[PDB]
């Protein structure tokens, strides 16, 4: 038994030589799998998607895993996956318009506390009287910080909601006045989300009668150029 | 001793770290050190064997992070070549992030909660920008009870408070605490802990920070 | 216009490192009660 | 390069290196202005900014640091009809960026190597020189720049058959000489000299096969067929068509 | 020894983005000092695994060979529990230690 | 007219010459760290009426030539394997085969000079 522990042999020899053999020329990536570095993950990347040949030789055992990373098209919505937002801006009956925002939670239960992040269009500002009327109770909240600012330099606003319904749309509206006049008006935006998760949000843009939120883009297949000026 | 320049890194950035090589008297020495980079799964992905000689006990190294990578707690494992049984480690998180530009501090009045305190756990929220100036905004504070690793949120304890002059206060009432758990016997809560989560949003709505104080 | 810096004369800030000043300095100055003070000039980031 | 001798700084100025973080991957050739001619197959990263370009390096371990100027990579240009299976249309362009202070990139060392316009300029059995940083025998080595003489051979379908395309490829190899660029020196220059010693880029190292066996010569993608393709991207400046 | 990093200029001059500043470093003669400047935003996201002096002394104290605050059951236990081996020619000696780790 | 920040190159530092703020007429000289060489004759950037001088200097790690195993000996240490460049810092080990004793320096690392800290040893038969 003492001679058995003497003639005791250490470990089964591990020495793999794994060569990537490509018909084309690039560099020469060789791999020496030894006992001292058996657990070392040896990753080799290849940009062309193709059948190729792997040639291993030597004593020992190994595992080969070919895993290809890519970009897959997504049917499911990447933006506004958990919230529906519809924003409309219409001329009210000096230029004043009416902004209407209707949101609905896409869940089984009601949404909790949410944030309405409203950015004005360049040159427009909310009506002070209208904000105070929305802010009183009714499960809404506009901070004093927002309500005290003058009509000028009031281009951002945050309306706090105590909850938003999942059963139907909760809608609000208020008047917006044109305090600055510009030939090119930048579209405003509204962003709804729940306080416990900022990633699950929805953002819509508005521009006085310009479909959706988007600028005049020219798109085909993947590749879009800006078309936000005169045709010629 | 391993020192990384930061605690968290984005995919693509370079990790700069120094290994200080001393003896049991903490005096700088020149020896050979084996370094292993290890992914959150546990598989070593980069081994190396360097020398501390002519380096005055300081060994400057760097490791490049691939673009496509698995997030989570990575590890650097070093050990002297002569002593492979004494393995020193440091972790660094890999994650996609942006700087919050401000800090939120959730500070309870006491470092504990007396089970028979009717006032409950009063917490002060202090938010200030990273350059010192205070922060005006709104904070959503919510409480929870932690039992080992099982967290039970208390929906009734949700509060919305104004952050005025960089400071706010929010109280978890004892009644809500007892009502949240489905056990009238308060003695069972002894041995458990409370955690507080606060989300502060600027009035501009351009930054949001969630912070937590558990245990 | 009048009384304003032209657009081309404004150099935008671009240096926003999360960590920097990964430098090495040696204290070779004549000691004062065993302490050697070294004044080091650094350029702050943006 | 199997055979050949160690290159020295003055000999082949038009040689250009491409080195990533993990060693050096192939190498191109300077064709004037701020443009480099390489193979499309070797570099295939839409994460191009890290690629870096070295010139007049000759030896990878002890540069002389004198006039060893290296330049960043601005933009890559791949052939639209590149085939990955047959290695057809294996050509690509490299644009080197320089600061806005100077209009162009001034590299006073490397010499342009012109572009061929017709496949009839040079014929087989002509003395051509392919040079780069490849691997002689199977030895890794590849520290110092190697160059060697090769001959163009006609109708390469005798050795490769259907895989070869004479309109878009060209074969150069020495019988029993085995002097053949191999592995690491892909996309490199296949340079041939004229009667005036005007230096031409007849081809770039495409795919080939295992060096050594004279019954399998190296295959290089022919430059003269893609003369008009380069002109569209780099304009009409430089050498007379 | 000691190592202090402080302002190498006056306290009227305020730091401005890009402005040169002087850093006063005072430490032991001949010591090699390594530096690092980190944005505090990093620590707002993660403030763990940070190198401090307290953690260094922690590692040292965890590799200590003593296992008791003091004394022992006998005169040999005092030496063994305080991380010492006493051995006299007359025969008074401490028991052998075959455990790298302290008893639980 | 103040130029921009000249930018930090990896494994290197820069000093301003002729002034204390990135203004017109200053020079920014670069110098790599220990174990890193400054390849390229261009090492400075100068604030002109437009911007700085051409591009940004580069710092590369010095490399050491790979060493084969001595006769009747093998090298089974170091990094991820064969016949490759060894950059600054890395170290190798020599262990002679059974029946052969080492005759020189057993360890060595990649020194500053792009050369090894010690010379390659020999493996001689065990003799008493
Ligand atoms: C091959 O090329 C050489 C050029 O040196 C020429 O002399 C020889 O005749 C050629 N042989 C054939 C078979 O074309
Ligand atoms: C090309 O033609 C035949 C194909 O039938 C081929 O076997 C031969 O080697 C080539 N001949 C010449 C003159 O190139
Ligand atoms: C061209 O190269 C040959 C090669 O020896 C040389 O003799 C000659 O001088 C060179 N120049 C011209 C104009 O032929």
């Amino acid at each position: 038994l003492a001679q058995y522990q003497k003639d005791a042999p250490d470990h089964q020899e591990l020495n793999l030589d794994v060569s990537l053999q490509l018909p084309s020329r690039s560099s020469k990536i060789t791999h020496r799998i030894h006992w001292e570095s058996a657990s070392l993950l040896r990753s080799e990347e290849t940009k062309e998607n193709e059948g190729f040949t792997v040639t291993a030789e030597g004593k020992g055992q190994g595992t080969l895993s070919v895993v290809t990373m890519y970009h897959a098209k997504a049917k499911d919505q990447l933006t506004c996956n958990k919230f529906d937002l519809k924003v409309t801006i219409k001329p009210a009956p000096k230029n004043t318009m009416i902004l209407e925002i209707c949101t609905r939670y896409r869940g089984d239960q009601d949404a909790t506390m949410s944030i309405l992040d409203i950015s004005m269009m360049t040159g427009f500002a909310p009506d002070t009287d209208d904000l105070k009327q929305l802010a009183n109770g009714v499960d809404r909240y506009i901070s004093k910080y927002e309500l005290d600012k003058a009509f000028s330099d009031r281009n951002t606003l945050i309306i706090y909601l105590d909850k938003v319904s999942h059963s139907e749309d909760d809608c609000l509206a208020f008047k917006v006045h044109q305090y600055f006049n510009v030939e090119l008006i930048q579209p405003g935006a509204v962003k709804v989300y729940a306080y416990y998760n900022l990633e699950e949000s929805c953002t819509r843009f508005y521009h006085p009668e310009k479909e959706d939120g988007k600028l005049n883009k020219l798109c085909r297949d993947e590749l879009c150029r800006c078309a936000e000026e005169n045709c010629f | 001793f391993i020192q990384t320049d930061k605690t968290i890194y984005t995919p693509g950035s370079t990790v700069l770290y120094r290994i200080f090589t001393v003896n049991h008297k903490l005096l700088p020495v020149g020896r050979t050190v084996m370094v292993n980079i290890e992914n959150p799964e546990g598989i070593p992905v980069k081994q190396d064997s360097l020398s501390s000689q002519n380096q005055l006990g300081v060994l400057p190294l760097s490791w490049d992070i691939p673009e496509l990578v698995n997030m989570g707690q990575w590890k650097i494992r070093a050990y002297y070549e002569n002593s492979p049984q004494q393995v020193f480690s440091t972790e660094f998180e890999v994650k996609e992030y942006v700087l919050p530009s401000f800090e939120v501090i959730v500070e309870p009045t006491e470092k504990f909660y007396y089970i028979y305190n009717e006032k409950g756990l009063e917490v002060t929220i202090t938010a200030r920008f990273l350059y010192g100036k205070k922060v005006e905004g709104t904070a959503f504070v919510i409480f929870g009870i932690q039992d080992g690793e099982q967290r039970i949120s208390l929906p009734e304890s949700l509060k919305r408070i104004p952050i005025e002059d960089g400071s706010g206060e929010v109280v978890l009432s004892r009644k809500v605490l007892l009502d949240g758990v489905q056990n009238p016997r308060a003695e069972d809560l002894v041995g458990k802990s409370l955690y507080v989560s606060a989300t502060v949003i600027l009035h501009s709505g351009s930054d949001m920070v969630q912070a937590e104080r558990s245990g | 216009d009048e009384d304003i810096i032209a657009e081309e004369n404004i150099v935008s800030r671009s240096e926003f490192p999360e960590s920097w000043l990964w430098n090495v300095e040696d204290l070779k100055e004549p000691p004062k009660n065993g302490i050697s003070t070294k004044l080091m000039n650094i350029f702050l980031k943006d | 390069i199997v055979g050949g001798k160690r290159a020295q700084l003055g000999d082949l100025p038009w040689q250009v290196a491409i080195k990533d973080a993990s060693g050096i991957t192939c190498g191109g050739i300077y064709i004037g202005g701020c443009w480099i001619l390489t193979a499309a197959h070797c570099l295939r990263a839409s994460k191009t900014h890290r690629y870096q370009i070295w010139t007049t390096v000759v030896d990878w371990i002890h540069p002389d640091l004198k006039r060893i100027v290296i330049e960043y990579v601005d933009r890559i240009i791949f052939h639209e009809n590149y085939n990955a299976g047959t290695y057809q249309n294996d050509i690509a362009l490299i644009e080197m960026k320089k600061d806005g202070n100077k209009k162009d990139c001034e590299l006073p060392r490397s010499i342009p190597a012109c572009v061929p316009w017709s496949p009839y300029l040079f014929q087989p059995n002509d003395t051509c020189i392919v040079s780069g940083w490849g691997r002689e025998k199977d030895n890794e080595r590849v520290f110092s720049l190697q160059w060697g003489e090769v001959k163009l051979i006609s109708n390469c379908s005798k050795f490769y058959g259907n895989r070869f395309y004479e309109k878009e490829m060209e074969c150069a190899g020495t019988y029993d000489g085995s002097i053949d660029a191999c592995k690491g020196d892909s996309g490199g220059p296949l340079v041939c000299m004229d009667a005036n010693n005007v230096t031409y880029v007849w081809g770039v190292v495409s795919w080939g096969e295992n060096c050594g066996k004279p019954e399998f010569p190296g295959v290089y993608t022919k430059v003269a067929n893609y003369f008009d393709w380069i002109s569209y991207h780099v304009g009409r400046p430089f050498i007379s068509q | 020894g000691s190592l202090v990093v402080k302002s190498g200029q006056s306290e009227d001059r305020q730091p401005v983005p890009g402005q040169q500043m002087t850093l006063k470093i005072e430490g032991d003669h001949g010591a090699r000092v390594v530096l690092v400047a980190v944005d505090k935003g990093v620590f707002v996201l993660n403030k763990k695994n940070k190198l401090t002096q307290s953690k260094i002394w922690d590692v040292v104290e965890k590799a200590d060979i003593g296992c008791t605050p003091g004394s022992g059951k006998d005169y040999a236990g005092v030496f063994s529990d305080a991380g010492l081996t006493f051995t006299s020619s007359s025969g008074q000696q401490t028991a052998q230690r075959a455990e790298l780790q302290c008893p639980q | 007219r103040p130029c921009g920040h000249p930018g930090d190159t990896p494994f290197g530092t820069f000093t301003l010459t002729g002034g204390n703020v990135f203004e017109y007429g200053v020079k920014a000289v670069y110098t790599c760290n220990e174990g890193y060489q400054l390849l390229g004759e261009i090492n400075y950037r100068e604030c002109d009426t437009d911007g700085w001088t051409n591009d940004i200097p580069i710092c590369e790690v010095v490399k050491c030539l790979p060493v084969t195993a001595p006769e009747n000996g093998k090298i089974v240490s170091s990094a991820m394997e064969p016949d490759r460049e060894y950059h600054f810092g890395q170290a190798v080990r020599f262990v002679c085969n059974s029946g052969y004793k080492i005759e020189g320096d057993e360890e060595m690392h990649c020194s500053d000079d792009g050369f090894w800290s010690k010379e390659k040893p020999k493996c001689v038969e065990i003799s008493c």
